[PDB]
RNA sequence: GAGUCAACCCUUUGCUUAUCUUCCCUAUUUAAAUCAGCCGCAUAGGCUG
């Protein structure tokens, strides 16, 4: 009775595009140029722990690089993102079980989710290592033929902002059952003159190179998956460990190999079954269980 | 034939190139058939002829072992091991820019159809892809067969896909003639008895395997007669060409 | 004459290639890095020091 | 300085707490001297009459 | 549905000896390139800082 379904699916509500990278001047923003990739060679020793003997051998390697031209000082990262509604409508599996979760939900505040998503977009968390060493970071966003210029900073010390509230409310209304909205992100940055640039890598079986860079017809670009992971890092719903992480069931990032949200009564599937059998829970956890539901995917097993 | 709608320079992102366990690259025409019937059921118009073209197509990676995507834990069987090196599940992706040209018959208006088709396209998927940017679709008019060449003078340039036929079986013929395979359809083998985990409880459940046909990518001007590029549903869940066997 | 950096490519026509950005002699941005951080004057002997690296 | 890019919550923090008791002035001075002395300019300097650095 | 951090590729070098390219040729016909300016939805004298 009320057996947990082993097959359930939901659509990708947030669709990011392929981020594209350009070099443009600070004061000559009319004329821009693409950034190539090229290939170069390196020759470094071996720095391997616990191997004193192999310190006297060389090593020749070949890698791809990317950086601003000899005379440019502005990096331009531009892409498009799409928010769609149709939430709580299963696309593969479930016709009489999603509604049983619906009658428990709709008590959550989508405005907070929209505020956090737009704040993540505006602050610049979509750029991982490009922000190290830049004094000025600004963006311009054009949605529904109206434009907004943001110079937001200070990803830390979260504070209420009323200048970004209107777009957050718009998209929050969009999520609770509407069509689609498209946002153009046009991040401008002034990292420096000739400094290195960091586009997304991809790994291949051992080949002639050892560090390949993502290329779109002779131009560096960023993967969609990384941007999507940037969009969905809002999880501030546990008592410690500030600088929140991305949202997913059994939420734990392998990059640094941390194990958060383990089998210590804070998971995804552990919640609704105890909610329907017993009393409800705090407003904090409905937030989380709808956050990871908005991201599309297949759940079950 | 009366009305054709054309959309060009459609940028699609993150296409799932693993069409089958052996075919990686251009998506099969069966997805085009599925999208066409979905458009037919949604908008409410019967569509007979389907046409498409390729402009740009780049596969993420190199000459071999193109691209691998890191999959994380998304199953309720974790908690202890879910802290390092989630399973890999290799599945390459790609990127592309395509175009479409469809036939539609409707006499109530002329622009409402454009509105609804654009609205549907804005919220669709292309073999796991995502529409990035597309041109405004435009309308063309045709009357009968002799003036049909006009349309080939209306939407250049692109490539065309034409049937050439197979002799006995393709296992060696594909290598010998150095053309490319493609899945023209599916052949049913047995019936799936179980009806538990299906998305519906009334649709019959059958098991099928792909069938391979020969197509070739050429220039439009090198095509003598256009009817070789039309696709029509055939007997036994097959798709055929109007003109039949290619001849000079 | 000058001396820019050199590449080690597979068996091609050339025998001693040179680094260039759009056809312009240049040096890699790690030879300069190796030149900046050669201050390790902090072992038992051997003045005219070496760079800083483990082992 | 003193924060690892990948991992490290207790080892790196303890290592930091042990550190920042030394002098950064010596390291900065040696780095800037290596920049100014021209040692960053590799063996083009052989057979040089007179050189200058503008920083 | 996150491939993520780090790096000195260096030294040396004789490319050189000779060479006939050559005969023939009808580019034909037609052509049009035309001082925003006050009250006036007007190609009838113009009193305008």
């Amino acid at each position: 009775k009320l057996k947990a379904p082993a097959v359930l699916a939901y659509s990708r509500k947030i669709n990011p595009t392929n981020a594209l990278m350009f070099a443009v001047n600070w004061s000559d923003r009319d004329n821009t140029t693409a950034v190539m990739v090229g290939t170069k060679t390196v020759a470094g020793t071996q720095s391997v722990r616990g191997n004193p003997n192999d310190a006297d051998k060389g090593n020749i390697q070949t890698v791809n690089f990317a950086n601003l031209p000899h005379n440019k000082n502005t990096l331009l990262v531009k892409y498009n993102v799409k928010f769609v509604g149709d939430v709580f409508k299963a696309e593969l599996g479930g016709g009489e079980y999603s509604n049983t979760l619906q009658t428990a939900l709709e008590n959550t505040d989508f405005g907070t989710l929209a505020y956090r998503y737009v704040y993540n977009i505006a602050a610049g968390r979509t750029l991982w290592r490009n922000r190290v060493g830049a004094e000025s970071i600004e963006t311009v966003i054009t949605v529904n033929d109206q434009t907004f210029t943001f110079s937001d900073l200070l990803v830390n010390e979260f504070d209420e902002d009323v200048d970004v509230a209107e777009i957050a409310d718009m998209v929050a209304g969009v999520l609770s059952g509407e069509g689609f909205v498209t946002l153009k992100v046009e991040h401008y940055m002034l990292l420096g003159e000739g400094s290195e640039v960091f586009p997304s890598q991809e790994f291949v079986e051992n080949s002639k190179l050892s560090k390949q860079l993502f290329d779109l017809n002779g131009q560096a670009a960023m993967h969609d998956q990384k941007i999507g992971n940037a969009i969905r890092t809002i999880d501030t719903w546990y008592e410690d460990a500030t600088t929140p992480i991305a949202v997913e069931p059994y939420g734990s990032v392998v990059r640094n190999g941390v194990a958060y949200r383990a089998g210590n009564k804070t998971d995804l599937f552990t919640l609704m079954d105890g909610a329907v059998n017993g009393k409800s829970l705090t407003e904090e956890d409905q937030m989380f269980v709808t956050a990871n539901l908005i991201r599309g995917g297949v759940f079950g097993g | 034939m009366r009305k054709f709608i054309i959309v060009k320079n459609v940028k699609v992102d993150g296409i799932n190139a693993k069409s089958s366990d052996i075919t990686v690259g251009m998506p099969p025409a069966t997805t085009f058939c599925g999208l066409g019937e979905t458009m037919s059921i949604k908008t409410g118009i019967v569509v007979k002829a389907v046409s498409y073209g390729s402009v740009k197509f780049e596969v993420r990676g190199s000459r071999f072992n193109t691209s691998v995507t890191k999959f994380a834990w998304q199953d309720r069987g974790n908690g202890g091991k879910a802290n390092n090196n989630s399973p890999i599940q290799p599945k390459p992706l790609a990127d592309g820019v395509f175009t479409l040209c469809f036939e539609v018959e409707w006499e109530d208006c002329a622009e409402v159809l454009v509105d609804k088709v654009t609205n549907f396209i804005n919220t669709a998927r292309i073999a796991g892809g995502t529409i990035a940017s597309f041109n405004k679709p435009f309308v063309k008019v045709a009357k009968d067969a002799e003036e049909l060449a006009s349309v080939k003078n209306a939407m250049m340039p692109c490539y065309v896909v034409v049937d050439c036929g197979v002799e006995v079986n393709i296992f060696e013929d594909a290598v010998n003639r150095k053309l490319q395979p493609m899945v023209n359809g599916y052949k049913k083998l047995e019936k799936i008895v179980d009806n538990k985990h299906m998305r519906d409880k009334f649709t019959p459940a059958y098991l099928a395997t792909p069938t391979y046909t020969m197509i070739g990518y050429k220039m439009v001007s090198n095509v003598d007669n256009f009817d070789q590029a039309l696709w029509q549903y055939g007997e036994n869940t097959k798709v055929k060409t109007i003109g039949g066997i290619y001849n000079d």
